[PDB]
């Protein structure tokens, strides 16, 4: 798990250097379609690798 | 500035046209495209 | 409309060509799937080339 911890600190690190960082011309643009998009993409990488963690359920198939 | 997180500042100024400069004024305003206009004899028929 | 159906069709028979002459477990590693390899992707190449036949000629359109 603390595999994505490590993974949402450098996400929100970014994040914020971007912040402060974004264009002048369109700031609530820019520091709202890259700051929401990078939330949207780690929060369905977290969702696919907690799934996978520890699962539940293994893998079972006939034809191999 | 910009408006695409909340809207733009609105102010409900109030002109005065004379007669003498009535059409230029109005064919002014309708190629500046920034004056919403309001009805304000709506009680006329 | 046909080059771009003939466009796609180089390029993705020609990487299922080549997951198939690789061997690639998506394709062959089933009993269900068929089991030499390389006899698929002859077939399949040479579809890659006739869908490339019929991108340069509509290429020219």
């Amino acid at each position: 798990f603390y595999t994505v911890v490590g993974v949402f600190i450098v996400v929100s690190a970014m994040s914020v250097l971007f912040w402060i960082m974004a264009p002048k011309n369109n700031q609530a643009v820019w520091r709202s379609t890259v700051i929401l998009t990078l939330a949207m993409m780690f929060l369905m990488w977290a969702i696919t690798f907690l799934c996978q963690l520890h699962p539940l359920v293994a893998p079972r198939r006939s034809d191999l | 500035e910009e408006a695409i997180f909340r809207s733009a500042d609105m102010t409900y100024v109030q002109l005065y046209i004379p007669l003498e400069v009535i059409r230029e004024v109005t064919f002014l305003l309708g190629k500046m495209s920034v004056f919403m206009v309001m009805d304000l004899n709506k009680d006329l028929t | 409309c046909c080059t771009v159906l003939s466009a796609f069709g180089v390029v993705i028979l020609s990487v299922i060509a080549h997951l198939f002459n690789t061997n690639h477990e998506s394709f062959v590693g089933s009993i269900n799937d068929p089991e030499d390899g390389p006899a698929v992707a002859h077939t399949v190449y040479l579809a890659a080339l006739v869908y490339l036949v019929f991108f340069v000629f509509c290429g020219f359109q």
